[PDB]
RNA sequence: AUAUUGGCGAGAGACCGAUAGCGAACAAGUACAGUGAUGGAAAGAUGAAAAGAACUUUGAAAAGAGAGUGAAAAAGUACGU
RNA sequence: CGUGGAGGUCAGUGACGAAGCCUAGACCGUAAGGUCGGGUCGAACGGCCUCUAGUGCAGAUCUUGGUGGUAGUAGCAAAUAUUCAAAUGAGAACUUUGAAGACUGAAGUGGGGAAAGGUUCCACGUCAACAGCAGUUGGACGUGGGUUAGUCGAUCCUAAGAGAUGGGGAAGCUCCGUUUCAAAGGCCUGAUUUUAUGCAGGCCACCAUCGAAAGGGAAUCCGGUUAAGAUUCCGGAACCUGG
RNA sequence: CUAUCUAGCGAAACCACAGCCAAGGGAACGGGCUUGGCAGAAUCAGCGGGGAAAGAAGACCCUGUUGAGCUUGACUCUAGU
RNA sequence: AAACUUUCAACAACGGAUCUCUUGGUUCUCGCAUCGAUGAAGAACGCAGCGAAAUGCGAUACGUAAUGUGAAUUGCAGAAUUCCGUGAAUCAUCGAAUCUUUGAACGCACAUUGCGCCCCUUGGUAUUCCAGGGGGCAUGCCUGUUUGAGCGUCAUUU
């Protein structure tokens, strides 16, 4: 689990906020897993990852990543697509297939709230919209 | 009726633009009509006036006076004439400030380079 | 508070809804953009049908 | 001044980035002398100022109204 | 005693002038910089302060190099030089 | 959205001797010390801050915008209020006042200017060019410096140079029968406008 | 007045080597001079003399190198192109333009056609 | 201080070159404003703060 | 096709008119305060043109009184009303 | 009734004087107000039909600015104390020189420094402001000058402690840890005299770094000199370190 | 040594408007109102009766569906264990 | 009767309202996509004949090169003839350079203008010591090169 980084259990709140033990992290294991290596190997695109291994203290996943400035991936067409600059970290951003996931981003009923993005759908729906000839 | 999406009807624009003008554009706005001798010689309206040029004042207290320009005084918008100043009680000569839209030239310091403006502007020729 | 013989309103504005309002002053803007976009899309679609 | 009529000392303005060395260098290049020693401060204008007293085979003064000041 | 005569007691510093930013906010015992944030490789600023971030931001110094940048891109990163007509 | 609240001023609290607005802290300059905020205190924000989101054009029914413009269509023949609106018809021939559809081809100001003139509106073609006045207020700097009476209004059904032929001549503006304006047919609410129609034009109208 | 680039680019490596130090000597004694006049002017016509021949010494090693690196594949980083960070590091049109096998196959079979309706 | 270190010199000899009145002639450019050195300093009314 | 109180280039307003309008129309995020984070002002207008008052006289001087400039000094770098 | 701005209209008023302001002058209106004369002023402005609001103040211990009575008032009384003359000056209780009278009394009102200031140091000129009387005086104003090192400090060392690195936590900003569960070096010199050089010997190493201008620590003294520097310059006489 | 008087220098507090009483009535203790006593320029040093004088939207009290510090087998939870 | 107080007016003070101005603000809309290890943003100290600032610049220091334009700049001084010209300019443009001390900031440090290591080169007798000039030594990661480690493990010489 998470556990609340606050200092002795202290919340200073209301009571529904005052949880500290049965907290959980938004996005997965596998998901800190792909970060971490990211970052180590910045040079580096990740593209994707998958579970190895696990014991009660540890998960273990083994990343995959591709680099953007050698030539066999520049000049692969199928591939090159990862040396544009948008797909910079990518996994930072939850566009792995573990942030999808997290993120969700599906189609259909079940993933309303979340999947046109959930931050932005929640915007759409907030705003007021004012012609100019008012309806 | 300006038509142009490029051009502003902005008073506020326009008044920076011209105090805020560089000497080269400076060069261009002080310019003075030719006489109506000068005009018929090369069949053109007025020139940006420059230094060494023969001149007539033709509006305000000085008018009638005539002159070489001295200086194109481009940092004050103003064109001194070597012939047309103030005397000081203390016996001090100083220039007059003229500007070139109320001045009309009547003899052009001519010049390989002004030449071929004249013939750009649809001027004569020869 | 209640009173008087009125409606019941629900207006939902209990939330900061000044950070979002989207006022369409665009709306003659966009429209001559997006017809100037159909114009040369045409353009260069050759005799093509848009 | 003084210190050129007075104590065979040559006194000049000098680079910040310059060095007792570097000084003496340029002054026995500069004016074809011989020195011995520079002593140097940093003025409190922030440049530096050198006093070059020259060996006892020259004097000064000489010098000194030979780059040309007096 | 702990207004005036203790006042007299101020000669010491807490901060010194910060290599990065030039702030007398350089905290000489934690070796960091109360404005700034160095050394920290990052930059120090805060959302909750607008004027403190607008204090600070580019072009409020000299754009040595960026204030070029536009020019350079209208002309499409030119490369050699210009040509010269004659007349 | 922001003026009047760049500051993190407090209100003192009673018992300093001193109203309660807040006042921006700090000391060593003029402004430590001041009211802060609040709309009867210098640099403080305005009272109910204008905002954009003001309703700023209004809907009119569709019949009714149109009811509006054929009225002041039939105003436009009636002499007595034509000359009430200021326009200079006092002589000229009869009305409504129609012009062979050789006006839409016009090309050029000085022929469509004399023309108009020979149809009977001299008159009211100087009136504007004698009308040129400086704004009287402030909106004078805004882009509004001039002022000047109305011309005449011509509505042609074809454009062939009468449109650009007419547009330097001081308070005169044209006009295609297919489309025609309220704003123009009674400025300023007020019914009557001298017009100058086209045959073409004319017989365009029903 | 002072130099003139032209002038000068018609000279030797070594020539402009000794127009600097007679420049340089130049400058130094009108400091001496601009001590006990109350103003020397002509000093910042030979101060720019100076910026004007170190420009053109330089111009002159500039291409020197950059001639004896023509064709090379790898150039000094001084004398690559600048363009930007960004720009420097984009697919070159090559690498851009790559299309899979398969893809080539496809767009040479299924083109995108000219038409036009009527009849 | 006595000992003190070449950056605080540094300042110190910048921070005395800027003391001084306006240059008069300056009066006499050509729409000028400048009428008095406006940001003068006094060893006895304005600490340096460093 | 959608977003866009940032950046670059532009056209506008039944907006404000120097206590207003951005905090800043000015050498303004300045001067100044605070160990620090931060806090943060006031301040535009002689005249078309300096023609910014030669000269005389009183005074240690600043200035006054004359004279003079100017359409005006009931505009004198304390300056439009 | 009155105000900022907007559409329309009087082809409205105006440098032969707009607006504004002043006026126990005039006239209209129950009133909100309107109108006129005279004076001052200098560039724009108004009536009527409409449109529009950031539209009307006596107050809010309202905001910002400006001003009074208070009032030439309270005051300018701690730290023993001043006086005569001359000089200078437009001017002298207050400056300088001389004389007198006194005080601080070496636990100093003497002679140096540390923090802190930053040019206040010295010279020339010099009084508008500042020094709560004065000023010819000044730590003020203007213009200049001035800080000289192998040996005095920093610099090196280690202290409490601060803190990179293999790593381990943490969504992360980063937290922990400092020889720590790490493959963590570099000192001699032979060989080789193709060469000053790769190598053949080989020992020793739980080992970043920052942290003292009072701790630890290589080495300088006396005389002379300036307007202002001096264990720093000069003269003379030494010492340490590396080579 | 002050105060005091002089030359120079020169604040602040406070101020609805003000400043002679007796009685009356009156928000039940008036400088003003009502009826009477009376009533003469301009002032100086003192003084502490009065100005229910002046200094912080009353310290005490109560009200408010206003708090905070603190305590506890009040209510509802929680780090830990 | 003065003086004093109060009222009104004229002239003169004090103060900055009013009116008029506006290279500024504010709001709408349209077009565009470009920061950085090729060292950004930001900081510090410097640079002018005569500058404290603002603006601009970097020891080539209110700028050098180049291109256009075609005679200024201007407070004063001063040039220079270059003014039928590869050419003024506190001009515009800008494609070539310069770009101090720093900053993610990169040999180590940094309340220090503190302290190393390596290559080239120049002086002082010098491979080793000193000084001068030039060029270098951060970290994570990827692909590759080279040189290696482990009875992890294969095959072999015999
Ligand atoms: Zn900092």
């Amino acid at each position: 689990n998470r556990k609340r980084p606050v200092p002795k259990g202290a919340t200073y709140g209301k009571p529904t906020n005052q949880g500290v033990n049965e907290l959980k992290y938004q996005r997965s294991l596998r998901a800190t897993a792909e970060e971490r290596v990211g970052r180590r190997a910045a040079n580096l695109r990740v593209l994707n990852s998958y579970w190895v291994n696990q014991d009660s203290t540890y998960k273990y996943f083994e990343v995959i990543l591709v680099d953007p400035q050698h030539k066999a991936i520049r000049r692969d067409a199928r591939y090159n697509w990862i040396c544009d600059p948008v797909h910079k970290h990518r996994e930072a951003r939850g566009l792995t297939a573990t942030g999808k996931k997290s993120r969700g981003i599906n189609k259909g009923h079940k993933f309303n709230n979340t999947k046109a993005g959930r931050r932005k759908t929640w915007k759409r729906q907030n705003t007021l919209s004012l012609w100019r000839y008012r309806k | 009726a300006k038509q142009s999406l490029d051009v502003s009807s902005d008073r506020r624009k326009a008044r920076k633009a011209y105090f805020t003008a560089p000497s080269s554009q400076r060069r261009v706005l002080l310019s003075a009509p030719l006489s109506k001798e000068l005009r018929a010689q090369y069949g053109i309206k007025a020139l940006p006036i420059r230094r060494d040029d023969e001149v007539l004042v033709v509006r305000g207290s000085k008018k009638g006076q005539e002159g070489k320009i001295s200086s194109v005084y481009r940092l004050k918008f103003a064109v001194q004439v070597d012939k047309v100043t103030k005397e000081k009680v203390n016996g001090a000569s100083v220039p007059i400030n003229l500007h070139p839209s109320k001045l009309v030239i009547t003899k052009l310091h001519l010049d390989k380079d002004r030449k071929a403006l004249i013939q750009r502007k649809g001027g004569k020729l020869e | 508070a209640i009173s008087k013989n009125l409606p019941i309103l629900k207006n939902h504005f209990r939330k900061h809804w000044q950070e979002r309002v989207k006022v369409h002053f665009d709306q003659a803007g966009k429209k001559v953009s997006r017809r100037n976009a159909r114009a040369t899309r045409a353009a260069k679609i050759a005799p093509r049908p848009l | 001044m003084k210190k050129v009529e007075d104590g065979n000392i040559l006194v000049f303005q000098v680079s910040m980035k310059a060095n007792k060395y570097q000084i003496k260098k340029a002054v026995k290049e500069l004016y074809e002398v011989d020195v011995l020693k520079v002593n140097t401060l940093v003025r409190p204008n922030g440049t530096k100022k050198a006093y070059v007293r020259l060996t006892a085979d020259y004097d000064a003064l000489d010098i000194a109204n030979r780059i040309g000041y007096i | 005693g702990k207004g005036t005569p203790s006042f007299g007691k101020r000669h010491n510093k807490s901060h010194t002038l910060c290599n990065r930013c030039g702030r007398r906010s350089f905290h000489v015992q934690k070796k960091t910089c109360s404005s700034c944030g160095y050394p920290a490789a990052k930059t120090r600023s805060y959302n909750w302060g607008a004027k403190a971030k607008r204090r600070h931001t580019t072009g409020t110094g000299r754009m040595r190099y960026l204030k070029h940048v536009s020019r350079r891109f209208k002309n499409g990163f030119q490369t050699g030089s210009a040509s010269k007509a004659s007349a | 959205e922001k003026a009047g609240h760049q500051t993190s001023a407090e209100s003192w609290g009673t018992g300093r001797a001193v109203a309660r607005i807040p006042r921006v802290g700090g000391g060593g300059t003029g402004r430590s010390g001041q009211g802060a905020f609040g709309n009867m205190c210098r640099g403080g924000r305005m009272f109910a801050p204008t905002k954009t989101w003001r309703k700023w054009n209004v809907k009119v029914n569709h019949n009714e915008k149109r009811y509006a413009t054929a009225s002041a269509i039939a105003a436009t023949a009636v002499a007595s209020l034509v000359l009430a609106r200021g326009h200079r018809v006092e002589k000229i021939p009869e009305i409504p006042l129609v012009v062979s559809t050789d006006l839409e081809s016009i090309q050029k100001t000085k022929e469509a200017v004399a023309a108009l003139k020979a149809v009977g509106a001299h008159s009211d073609l100087l009136k504007v060019l004698k009308s040129k006045k400086l704004r009287a207020g402030k909106g004078k700097y805004r882009n509004r410096r001039w002022t000047q009476r109305r011309g005449p209004l011509v509505v042609y059904a074809e454009d062939n140079g009468i449109v650009k032929a007419l547009r330097n001549v001081p308070g005169v503006e044209t006009a295609n029968v297919a489309s025609l304006n309220l704003l123009q047919l009674a400025p300023g609410a007020h019914l009557g406008r001298f017009v100058i129609w086209t045959e073409a034009a004319f017989t365009k109208l029903d | 007045a002072g130099v003139k680039a032209y002038e000068l680019r018609t000279k030797s490596k070594e020539q402009l080597a000794s127009q600097l130090v007679d420049l340089k000597k130049e400058l130094a004694e009108l400091k001496v001079q601009k001590l006990s006049r109350p103003s020397l002017p002509k000093i910042k016509t030979v101060r720019k003399s100076i910026a004007c021949v170190l420009t053109v010494i330089n111009e002159q090693q500039r291409e020197a190198v950059r001639q004896l690196y023509k064709g090379k594949k790898y150039q000094p980083k001084d004398l690559r192109a600048k363009k930007t960070r960004a720009l420097r590091r984009a697919l070159t049109k090559f690498e851009a333009s790559q299309v899979t096998e398969k893809q080539r196959k496809k767009q040479i079979a299924f083109p995108q056609r000219k038409y036009a309706i009527k009849a | 201080a006595a000992q003190k270190s070449f950056r605080i010199k540094q300042k110190m000899a910048k921070a005395k070159k800027q003391n001084r009145p306006l240059p008069q002639w300056i009066r006499l450019r050509t729409n000028n404003t400048i009428r008095y050195n406006a940001k003068r300093r006094n060893w006895r009314r304005t600490k340096m703060n460093i």
